[PDB]
RNA sequence: UUUAAUGUUUGAUGUUCUAACGUUGACCCGUAAUCCGGGUUGCGGACAGUGUCUGGUGGGUAGUUUGACUGGGGCGGUCUC
RNA sequence: UUCCUUGUCGGGUAAGUUCCGACCUGCACGAAUGGCGUAAUGAUGGCCAGGCUGUCUCCACCCGAGACUCAGUGAAAUUG
RNA sequence: CGCCGGAAGACCAAGGGUUCCUGUCCAACGUUAAUCGGGGCAGGGUGAGUCGACCCCUAAGGCGAGGCCGAAAGGCGUAGUCGAUGGGAAACAGGUUAAUAUUCCUGUACUUGGUGUUACUGCGAAGGGGGGACGGAGAAGGCUAUGUUGGCCGGGCGACGGUUGUCCCGGUUUAAGCGUGUAGGCUGGUUUUCCAGGCAAAUCCGGAAAAUCAAGGCUGAGGCGUGAUGACGAGGCACUACGGUGCUGAAGCAACAAAUGCCCUGCUUCCAGGAAAAGCCUCUAAGCAUCAGGUAACAUCAAAUCGUACCCCAAACCGACACAGGUGGUCAGGUAGAGAAUACCAAGGCGCUUGAGAGAACUCGGGUGAAGGAACUAGGCAAAAUGGUGCCGUAACUUCGGGAGAAGGCACGCUGAUAUGUAGGUGAGGUCCCUCGCGGAUGGAGCUGAAAUCAGUCGAAGAUACCAGCUGGCUGCAACUGUUUAUUAAAAACACAGCACUGUGCAAACACGAAAGUGGACGUAUACGGUGUGACGCCUGCCCGGUGCCGGAAGGUUAAUUG
RNA sequence: GAGGACCGAACCGACUAAUGUUGAAAAAUUAGCGGAUGACUUGUGGCUGGGGGUGAAAGGCCAAUCAAACCGGGAGAUAG
């Protein structure tokens, strides 16, 4: 749960710093 | 791969059995709560 | 003798071993053995109370005679043996009445030599007397601190004590640390130094050689995180603080002795 | 005003002592027991150690604080008359 | 570890911001939070050559498993 | 027909618990249908003196009368008492059910107790001594399981050329026990006299002295004999309710090869120096002494209770699933091979619970490719290549070991001869000795059998398949083998041997605990703790002003207390 | 006949790439890769408990949960 591993993977998720 | 539950009835009883609950003051608190609630199986015994 | 191994492997290049051809090649004397289980540095609470201890080889305790209270009966050294529990070597001695015991082997002692204990014993290495019968200046070992209690000083390989002075009921000894101390003159001591004096010339050579002796690896405090040691933290290698033990007390210089009841026996602390 | 001699503490210091207290010294008994207790003796001894009070030290541990305005915030400047 | 900076000079390439050798103008190395070397070792970092090749010029054909049609069973995210 | 065969076969422990076997049913369950099923329903099935548990004995550890300690609850711990993953008596072969079998049946065995009779007699423990009783590696020697070939026995004479022979197919098995005592291994034997030792005693163990003897003893695989004129046995015959059931039954030998099993808890060596207690043997104490008790033979009785089906690399256990995952031990055939690798097979077991077509793009997994050959790309990523045995040959540098399998190169099939099968291994009959035996010497039948050389011969290719290093040059970092972010980081990070500083004199410092206590350590400064650095080589310069630590104590300031 | 020696299966690991990403699988498969007599690996049992343990040190691990586990309570915490 929470995943959807691509909603945890932070290259995919944290794309705009 | 290896999971977390590896059964063994010796350690199941030496940890959670009736005679292990009765051996300490807090173990006898657990048994008193399960009797008050009304549980059919008090402990993991047989 | 010390011998250097040849470098036929990276783990043999730096090994130096001490080989004594005159130790016993056989099983030890069974009646004087006991069981010695390890601890891992854990007390009766199950907690680690000394770090870097754990593993090693199985060992059997040899009941060594530190009191030497079999007075007046001569003994003959039967053999020299290996003891895993101490750095020195033990000897097996046979008394004229048929009793066998283990004693710490002094320097120069070999199979066939005669030893004796008591007030009438001769002044030769291996003999045990009260220290009021030992001439001043002598080099003694296996010294008692309280009469009749058994030897506690100068028990490690190559160590000894010097009787510096005698005054009434006390003698002044110079301990191996270079520290003067007064003991009662009715305490016993064995004449001579402890053997195996080349024990310090050995080189373990590899990291597994110290795991054979029951010593687990040490992690530097400066390589931890701040929650673990007071030295931890930082990007790159940072120290910027005074060295301390993992429980916060200052090391490198601070003095920890506080014993006011045995301070009367210290003539002079070491330097 | 100074001084001593006098008897006393009462303090301070020092040296002896033993009887409190310590003993993870030896021996004996309960006892079939390296716990404990009692006994005999040795060594220390009014010290050590513990309670109450007290000065110091104390990120070892804990609870918290670390302003606003602002052509985004920080940096700088300002904040009342 | 050097910002200026692809410093300059030499080597290697037809051509080399990387690599190797030097120089010293060290923004901002340096001596047990060690300095400088070092044989052997490393699923360690950089660079060069030989062999080898569908990596590529630049793709073509073939062999199987799906994709497609028939019968049977039969989901899911999502949705004013 | 295909697949596994160091398993995808067989047997267990753990775990599960009726999934086991028979009859019947097909609603739901089964990724489809189902007449089938580990599904529904009903019935049946688990047989022990010897296997396991229970039992006797202990390890780590637990609990713990008194005790010590703590506001209470409680903590620790002595005597004790539990606790196996370890020590302790005893059974094998064949037969049989649909389903159990070392449990039932047939044959042949063995163990420990009680009771009784007879004979002789010093018995007796909570105590003493022995024993149990113990590491890593290495090297063999002697064997066996097992396999292969030959002989023997039974059958065969071949769908298509040939096949009465140097031919083909199948079998050639037998245990525990009991008797003997061998290859090997260890040890000197016997008797007497004395003794500060073994908490007391001792005739036992330990020690001392003398005489005498050159042998004795302990242990020990295998073989042989018996067990066994038995059982089993290829087939044949007779029935079949077609699955099976009944009867009879030949030969049942030798040579060679050979274990990772056994002798072997041995032997040799090394350092890191390698459980405990009981069962067992023995010695006495108090005690008892026409007894009791002990030894032996015989007879008799007893050996209770619980497990036992079935699955166990799995559709039955752990993963929500009939889930490409995980799961300890035992067994271990053939042909090639060094091999438990790899290829093809045996015993045995399976084809993985949707199929049928077609033969588009694209995706996945593979094969081949003209000329070129890294031009691709962040980067030779990925692929291709190399790859075996024997011999020749091999640089810088080096800590003298290495580097190094450096690099590179040559030979390799089959047939014949040397030699009707050699060198080597094994070793019968026979002859002689004596020790008349599980012996020694000689001898060489038979069996097995590399490597090489010469000569010939086939292909494009002889390490033919599977299997099986790419290599070299310069350089940074870390000496090295290790460890690490289970599940995006394996590294230059952590560790490390070595080095230094520092604390610690033993009721040690130090750590866990209101404490008692415990670890450090049954250790003692050549030891122990902390800190930093990190093999080895050459080395490690100046600053004590700041912060810290160590020493000092004169003077200044300074708490409770006093008043 | 030594060795934290060498090559290499079982065994223990996890260096690369492709597949998969509502998977066959809440971390695997395929092909290669490392160690493989040791600071090894594994079975059965035991001990350490939450500001605590353990850690060849990564804030790693403590039942698919970790810069402070899980369960119940204070508790209907508080929320400009
Ligand atoms: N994507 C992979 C790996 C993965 C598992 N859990 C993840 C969480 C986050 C990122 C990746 C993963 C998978 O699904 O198997
Ligand atoms: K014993
Ligand atoms: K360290
Ligand atoms: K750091
Ligand atoms: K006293
Ligand atoms: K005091
Ligand atoms: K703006
Ligand atoms: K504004
Ligand atoms: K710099
Ligand atoms: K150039
Ligand atoms: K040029
Ligand atoms: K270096
Ligand atoms: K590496
Ligand atoms: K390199
Ligand atoms: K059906
Ligand atoms: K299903
Ligand atoms: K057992
Ligand atoms: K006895
Ligand atoms: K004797
Ligand atoms: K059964
Ligand atoms: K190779
Ligand atoms: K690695
Ligand atoms: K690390
Ligand atoms: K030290
Ligand atoms: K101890
Ligand atoms: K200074
Ligand atoms: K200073
Ligand atoms: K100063
Ligand atoms: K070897
Ligand atoms: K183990
Ligand atoms: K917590
Ligand atoms: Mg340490
Ligand atoms: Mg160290
Ligand atoms: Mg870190
Ligand atoms: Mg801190
Ligand atoms: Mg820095
Ligand atoms: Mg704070
Ligand atoms: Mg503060
Ligand atoms: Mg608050
Ligand atoms: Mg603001
Ligand atoms: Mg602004
Ligand atoms: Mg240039
Ligand atoms: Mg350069
Ligand atoms: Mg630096
Ligand atoms: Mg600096
Ligand atoms: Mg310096
Ligand atoms: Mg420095
Ligand atoms: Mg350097
Ligand atoms: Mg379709
Ligand atoms: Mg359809
Ligand atoms: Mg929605
Ligand atoms: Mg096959
Ligand atoms: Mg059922
Ligand atoms: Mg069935
Ligand atoms: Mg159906
Ligand atoms: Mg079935
Ligand atoms: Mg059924
Ligand atoms: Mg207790
Ligand atoms: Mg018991
Ligand atoms: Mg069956
Ligand atoms: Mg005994
Ligand atoms: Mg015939
Ligand atoms: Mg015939
Ligand atoms: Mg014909
Ligand atoms: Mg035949
Ligand atoms: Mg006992
Ligand atoms: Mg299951
Ligand atoms: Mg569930
Ligand atoms: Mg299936
Ligand atoms: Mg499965
Ligand atoms: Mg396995
Ligand atoms: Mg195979
Ligand atoms: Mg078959
Ligand atoms: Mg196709
Ligand atoms: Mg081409
Ligand atoms: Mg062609
Ligand atoms: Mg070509
Ligand atoms: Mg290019
Ligand atoms: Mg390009
Ligand atoms: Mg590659
Ligand atoms: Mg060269
Ligand atoms: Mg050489
Ligand atoms: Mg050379
Ligand atoms: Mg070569
Ligand atoms: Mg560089
Ligand atoms: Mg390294
Ligand atoms: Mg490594
Ligand atoms: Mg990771
Ligand atoms: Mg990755
Ligand atoms: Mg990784
Ligand atoms: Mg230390
Ligand atoms: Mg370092
Ligand atoms: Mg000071
Ligand atoms: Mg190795
Ligand atoms: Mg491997
Ligand atoms: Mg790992
Ligand atoms: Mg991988
Ligand atoms: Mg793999
Ligand atoms: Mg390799
Ligand atoms: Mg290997
Ligand atoms: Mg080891
Ligand atoms: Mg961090
Ligand atoms: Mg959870
Ligand atoms: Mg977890
Ligand atoms: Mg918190
Ligand atoms: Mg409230
Ligand atoms: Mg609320």
């Amino acid at each position: 749960v929470t995943s959807k591993w691509f909603n945890i993977d932070n290259k995919i998720v944290d794309h705009f710093p | 791969m290896k999971r977390t539950f590896q059964p063994s009835v010796l350690k199941r009883n030496r940890s959670h059995g009736f005679r292990a609950r009765m051996a300490t003051k807090n173990g006898r608190q657990v048994l008193a709560r399960r009797r008050a609630k009304g549980r059919a199986r008090l402990t993991v015994s047989k | 003798a010390v011998v250097k191994c040849k470098p036929t492997s990276p783990g043999r290049r730096h090994v130096v071993k001490v080989v004594n051809p005159e130790l016993h090649k056989g099983k030890p004397f069974a009646p004087l053995l006991e069981k010695n289980s390890k601890s891992g540095g854990r007390n009766n609470n199950g907690r680690i109370t000394t770090r870097h201890i754990g593993g090693g080889h199985k060992q059997a305790y040899r009941i060594v005679d530190f009191k030497r209270n079999k007075d007046g009966i001569p003994a003959v050294v039967e053999r020299l043996e290996y003891d895993p529990n101490r750095s020195a070597n033990i000897a097996l001695v046979l008394y004229k009445d048929g009793e066998r015991r283990y004693i710490l082997a002094p320097k120069g002692l070999k199979a066939g030599d005669q030893i004796q204990s008591g007030v009438d014993a001769a002044i030769k290495p291996g003999n045990t007397l009260p220290m009021r019968n030992i001439p001043v200046g002598s080099t003694v070992h296996n010294v008692e601190m309280k009469p009749g209690k058994g030897g506690q000083l100068a028990r490690s390989a190559g160590t000894y004590v010097q009787i510096v002075a005698r005054d009434g009921a006390y003698v002044t000894l110079r301990l191996r640390s270079g520290e003067m101390r007064k003991v009662e003159a009715d305490c016993r001591a064995t004449l001579g130094e402890v053997g195996n004096a080349e024990h310090m010339l050995r080189v373990l050579g590899k990291a597994g050689a110290a795991r054979w002796r029951g010593v687990r690896p040490t992690v530097r405090g400066t390589a931890m995180n701040p929650v673990d040691h007071p030295h931890g933290g930082g990007e790159g290698r940072n120290f910027g603080k005074h060295p301390v033990t993992p429980w916060g007390v200052q090391t490198k210089g601070k003095k920890t002795r506080s014993n006011k009841r045995t301070d009367k026996f210290i003539v002079r602390r070491r330097s």
